[PDB]
This record gives structure tokens, C-alpha cells and sequence, in this order.
């Protein structure tokens, strides 16, 4: 009798042969669409039931470790390579190729290379920091009878 | 005043909803039939009719969805209890099994209606079914809050 | 408010040797050598000496960080042995016992 | 609970991927504590747990280390009086053998969520691969 | 003479618990550790970190529950969370403990940044052990 799917329908819409042509984030967030979400959150919010459900909501949350225990992460130091750190040959080229400044920024550069507490962009400005001395000390290298830039 | 005028006058904004080349969501039809509960004896007929609607167009109905049917065929006031709708009994058979998550503002709604149809038509059987639903999956989140929890 | 007036000139030494400490390693790095000239070695011998003497990190010591002693101190708790002995005969030290053989 | 019972518990979605899973041929779990007791317990909950998921485990308990410094009784003076302080830690190893990195995740997870409080672990994982294609083919 | 950590003789009317019967060198004999953490073993690190955060939880829970703690507090670590276990008088209404429970477990997480639990055992009274 009273059957809930079997009898006449409004029909004042059609078949959605096209469904969700536009797309769900039409705009970004409005306040209007992100407070009803936080309301549809509390229609199903209900208080902890064990030590599990807490335990799954402060890993949600990022409070609890993930496991196993992975000592790396979200420690990522700037998606670099290992050749980025053990190749710095690169960065010397500003400097003389040959001579005594070769032969001590070669020293500097193999450090940098076997130095896992600096990142690539921190190795790089100790590079910065030896040409720009260099270059103030232009005078007195002449003297020497080594020429810098 | 004339509700066949009001009523025809809703169904002009959802007209102009395809005129317009936009498509109804769920909280569409939810609001349409959270205002038939006003008019349950000539609401009946209309609101069976937006449940078939649903389904065609493709939106699923969500538990807040029946909560408005089973308002407006087992009217809480309801002189006439010697012959009451059997509707409850059949959705109970559809949504055997199906768990449910929350996508609208009455869906804690639900579970404290149907117990309480259950207890107006002394069937155990009935509470059963609801109880089981409410086991089912991770039901038992949408039993309600502090207020209707403990009515349930 | 420290301990003492003394566990705040410690703390401030602390924290300008941190500021200066790429500084004067890149400095230092050009006088622990012998292929640069040393005329220039002997520049960078002034710029290291006109830091900030605070800079300096030997003049850092390590002291009690609860009661602000300068000797007596164990690195691995950075404690006093006095300190150390009141948690360590309460049980309150996880894993510290009592040495009977 | 004696008649409410839950009727069709949600369960975790596990998705089989496309790319091929590690090889580990050892894994290594040495944990450490102040008490031996507590090892015993871990050790009978591991073994199990080992033995339940399918996975071939041993053993084998590492010697002891005791370490003992001496401090001074006396708050001032009276140097010969000290008294002596040690800490004890204890080892149990647990060898597990041909794990695929999925039963290795799965199993280390559940004993790493278990570890009592004042119990460390460290794992030394041993993978398996193939040779890299470039050096399995000299090219000049 | 041994001065440390001994509840000296009365003349009988004292009454000590157990923690506080027994002298340092019954530690890991007859009386555990009030304090669990991996920062003391063998090649770990951090042990001037955790002891230090040990005496703070120690003394911001005895104000915070004045003269409502029946023994010392027993302090857990496991991962990253921290798990303060105490023997409270029944002194207080029992919504009060409510609150001092929600307010010491938020501010001590939001100092330390890890998830930090209380978790209350109530007694009628101290428990004697001996009377000394
Ligand atoms: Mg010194």
C-alpha cells in the first residue's frame, strides 16, 4: 500500500543524466559553507569510548606519534639530494680556479660535504661569506701576488 | 492563508532551480519536508512524493530525511492511534544493515524518533530492528546528545 | 628570575655565543691553516679579537641548572651532586639505584 | 555484554597497491630497561604476537651493562665519605627473519604502541633488493 | 650518621606509608620508582630534560591539589605521552576534581606539547604502613 519507492513523484526535475557539472569548490570556502561543516562535525560529535577512540582523535590531531616509529618525520631539508650536499664544487667557480684560494676554499667545500647538521641553502652561505671576504681583501692578496675576481 | 498556493509557490523556486541549470542537494529536500511536518494530514501524500524524487535525481536520503517522514505520519498528538501507518515497518527494511554518516543537521534526530513510534505501538520487535540499526557500523554515533540520548 | 646573578651572565653568554658562532668559525677557519698568505692570517687574527668577548665560548660553564652551582655538576642531568642526591634517594630519578657490590 | 551486541563492526580499509613491497631478510629489535621482569612480559607478548601474524622469531638476551659513578656524601668537606650510584640496563633481542615490509610496518606498530613505560627500542631493519640495472651491465 | 631520605624514629606515633618507611638503599628491592622514562638507559639521551620536567609536574601538582594528595605522584612516559597517577584524599566535592583534572591536563600540555593524562585514584585516608 503505502510503499515508499513505488507510486507517482513530483517529476518537476529530471534524471541527472549530468551529475556535479560544477565543481564542489566553486570558491574558496565562504564562511557560510565552512560553519556548516563544523555543524555537521557535532551531529555525529560523541565523547571518547576507550583508550582507542582517544588515542585515534590525538593522531587526527598530530598530539600522538605515528608508528612505527619514524625518527625522520616531517623532517624534509627543503626536498634536497644527496649529490646537492656532497657536490659544492659548483658554488667556487666565482673564485680563482688554481692557487691558494683553490686550495683552501677546496677544504671549506669538502667540510660542507661531510656536514649532516647544515642544509643546502646554510652550506651555501659559508660559500657567500668567503667570497665577499676575499673581495675586501683584494689589496692585500695583490700584494701576495694572488688575484681574486 | 491557502496552502495549495503556498505549496505551489515552493514548488516555483524549484522551477526556476532548473531554469537556472541548478541542481538540488540534499539539505533541499530536507528542508522542504521539515516544513511539511506543520501540515500532517496534508503533507503525506506530498512528502512520499519528494522520498520517490530523491532517489531518481540521485540523492541518497540520510537518516535526517526519514526523522521528517516518520514526524509527519506518527504525529506525536495523534488522536487516532486505533489504526496507525505501518511506514515504519518499511523503513526499517531499507535501511537494514545500511550505515550512515552525518550529512545534515538532523540526522541525531532520527534514532529518538523511532524508539519512541516503537513504544506508542508496543511492538519490541520494532526496537529491536532500531537497536540493531544503531549497532550496525558506527550508528551509534547519531543516537543524539545529552537531551535525547537518555530519551532514547 | 634565575637562581642568581650569576646564572644570568652564564645565560647571556650562552646566547651571544650562539649568535656569533658562524662568525667566528668562518673567521677562525681562515687562521687553522697554512695555504693562505699570512698577512691575511694575521688580519683575521684582529677581527676574531674584536668580537665581543662574550662571544667567546670558553667562558661558558656549566652550573647547576636548579640551584646555580658552578662545580660539583654531572652533564648528563646538569645537576649538583647535592641536587642529584635529593631525587636520586627519593625514587625519583627513573633507573638511578643505589651502587651495592 | 551479555545480548547488545555490535552487529557489523566497521573495519579498517587496507588497499592492495601497484608497487612491490620490501624485502626484509632480518629485523632486529634490541629493547632495553632497567628491569628484567618487564622484558619477560614484552618478550612473552612479542613472541607471541610474532608467532600469531605467521612471522619466525629467536631470542636471545645481550649481557647486562651496570654503569656506577661516585659522588660526594658530604654537602662540604669530608671528601673520603662518597656514596656510589648505578644505573642497569637490560637487553632483550628479538631476530625476526624474511619479512615483507607490510608485515614488518604492521607488527612493528602494534609492539611499538605496547612498549611499557621506561622501555626503549631499537630496530635494524635489513632489506633485500636487486642490483642496480646500471651496474648489472659494465658500460664504458 | 645517614641523614637522606629517612624518616627518623619517634616514639611510636608516627605514621609513615611505605614509600616513606623505607631508606635509598631499599630502591629497586623493596620500592620501585615513582618515575618511568627511557631517558636513563643506555646511550639515550635527554635525561636533564625529562628530570627537570619531573620536578616541575611534581611541584604544580602539589599546589594545584593542596592537601588533597595522599602520596607522591607516580609519573609515566610512553612515547611522547605523559601519564601523572596520584592518591587524592576525598577532601574536595567530587565536581571539583572535574575541574582541577581538565584545567592541570590542558595547561600542561599546552606547556610541554605533548598529550599529558591524570589519572586519580581516591582514598578514604593515607594509608599507614608502619607506625614509627
Ligand atoms: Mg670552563
Amino acid at each position: 500500500r503505502k510503499y515508499l519507492f513505488k507510486g507517482k513523484r513530483l517529476s518537476i526535475f529530471a534524471d541527472k543524466a549530468f551529475a556535479d557539472e560544477p565543481p564542489e569548490p566553486e570558491a574558496s570556502p565562504s564562511l557560510w559553507e565552512i560553519e556548516f561543516a563544523k555543524q555537521l562535525a557535532s551531529v555525529a560529535d560523541q565523547p571518547f569510548e576507550n583508550g582507542f577512540e582517544e588515542m585515534i582523535q590525538w593522531t587526527k590531531e598530530g598530539k600522538l606519534w605515528e608508528f612505527p616509529v619514524n625518527n625522520e618525520a616531517g623532517l624534509d631539508d627543503d626536498g634536497s639530494e644527496f649529490h646537492e650536499h656532497i657536490f659544492l664544487d659548483k658554488y667556487l667557480e666565482d673564485f680563482p680556479k688554481q692557487g691558494p684560494i683553490r686550495l683552501f676554499m677546496e677544504l671549506v667545500t669538502c667540510g660542507l660535504s661531510k656536514n649532516p647538521y647544515l642544509s643546502v641553502k646554510q652550506k651555501v652561505e659559508h660559500i657567500e661569506w668567503f667570497r665577499n671576504y676575499f673581495n675586501e681583501k683584494r689589496d692585500i692578496l695583490k700584494e701576495n701576488n694572488i688575484a681574486f675576481t | 492563508e491557502k496552502f495549495e498556493e503556498k505549496w505551489n509557490d515552493i514548488l516555483d523556486l524549484l522551477k526556476h532551480m532548473v531554469a537556472q541549470k541548478v541542481k538540488p542537494n540534499l539539505q533541499t529536500f530536507n528542508t522542504i519536508l521539515k516544513g511539511l511536518r506543520k501540515c500532517y494530514s496534508l503533507g503525506r501524500i506530498p512528502a512520499l512524493q519528494i522520498l520517490r524524487e530523491m532517489k531518481h535525481i540521485g540523492i541518497e536520503p540520510s537518516l535526517a530525511t526519514y526523522h521528517h517522514i516518520i514526524h509527519l505520519f506518527y504525529p506525536r498528538d495523534l488522536s487516532a492511534i486505533k489504526m496507525p501507518s505501518l511506514i515504519i515497518y518499511d523503513i526499517m527494511n531499507e535501511l537494514e544493515g545500511r550505515t550512515f554518516s552525518p550529512q545534515d543537521l538532523d540526522d541525531g534526530r532520527f534514532f529518538q524518533l523511532a524508539m519512541s513510534v516503537c513504544s506508542s505501538l508496543r511492538d519490541l520487535e520494532l526496537a529491536y530492528q532500531v537497536h540493531r540499526l544503531l549497532n550496525t557500523g558506527d550508528n551509534r554515533k547519531l543516537v543524539g546528545h545529552d537531551p535525547l540520548r537518555k530519551v532514547y | 628570575y634565575y637562581v642568581d646573578w650569576r646564572m644570568l651572565r652564564d645565560l647571556k653568554r650562552r646566547k651571544m655565543a650562539y649568535e656569533y658562532a658562524d662568525e667566528r668559525l668562518r673567521i677562525n677557519s681562515l687562521r687553522k691553516n697554512t695555504i693562505l698568505p699570512k698577512d691575511l692570517q694575521e688580519m683575521a687574527g684582529d677581527e676574531i679579537a674584536a668580537l665581543p668577548r662574550d662571544s667567546c665560548p670558553v667562558r661558558i660553564r656549566n652550573r647547576c641548572v636548579m640551584t646555580s652551582r658552578p662545580r660539583g655538576v654531572k652533564r648528563r642531568w646538569r645537576l649538583s651532586r647535592i641536587v642529584f642526591r635529593h631525587l636520586a634517594d627519593h625514587g625519583l630519578l627513573s633507573g638511578v639505584q643505589r651502587a651495592i657490590w | 555484554l551479555h545480548v547488545d551486541v555490535p552487529k557489523d563492526v566497521t573495519r579498517p580499509t587496507i588497499t592492495t597497491s601497484d608497487e612491490p613491497d620490501t624485502l626484509y631478510k632480518r629485523l632486529s629489535i634490541l629493547v632495553k630497561a632497567h628491569d628484567r621482569a618487564v622484558l619477560d612480559s614484552y618478550e612473552y607478548f612479542a613472541v607471541l604476537a610474532a608467532k600469531e601474524l605467521g612471522i619466525s622469531i629467536k631470542v636471545h638476551e645481550p649481557p647486562r651493562k651496570i654503569e656506577r659513578f661516585t659522588l660526594l656524601k658530604s654537602v662540604h668537606i669530608f671528601k673520603k665519605h662518597r656514596v656510589q650510584y648505578e644505573m642497569r640496563t637490560l637487553y632483550r633481542c628479538l631476530e625476526l627473519k624474511h619479512l615483507t615490509g607490510s608485515t614488518a610496518s604492521v607488527y612493528l606498530e602494534y609492539i611499538q604502541r605496547n612498549l611499557p613505560e621506561g622501555v626503549a627500542m631499537e630496530v635494524t631493519k635489513t632489506q633485500i633488493q636487486q642490483l642496480p640495472e646500471h651496474i648489472k651491465e659494465p658500460m664504458w | 650518621k645517614n641523614r637522606a631520605a629517612r624518616v627518623r624514629v619517634a616514639k611510636g606515633n608516627k605514621p609513615v606509608s611505605y614509600e616513606e618507611a623505607h631508606a635509598p638503599h631499599y630502591i629497586a628491592h623493596r620500592k620501585g620508582w615513582l618515575s618511568l622514562h627511557t631517558g636513563n638507559l643506555d646511550g639515550e639521551d635527554h635525561a636533564a630534560e625529562r628530570t627537570l620536567e619531573d620536578v616541575f609536574l611534581r611541584k604544580f601538582m602539589m599546589g594545584t591539589f593542596p592537601g588533597c594528595l595522599a602520596d607522591q605522584i607516580v609519573l609515566k612516559r610512553r612515547a611522547n605521552q605523559v601519564d601523572i597517577c596520584a592518591l587524592v584524599l576525598r577532601q574536595l566535592p567530587a565536581h571539583k576534581f572535574y575541574f582541577l583534572v581538565g584545567y592541570s591536563e590542558t595547561l600542561l600540555s599546552h606547556f610541554y606539547k605533548c598529550p599529558v593524562r591524570l589519572h586519580l585514584q581516591t582514598v578514604p585516608s593515607k594509608v599507614v604502613y608502619k607506625y614509627i
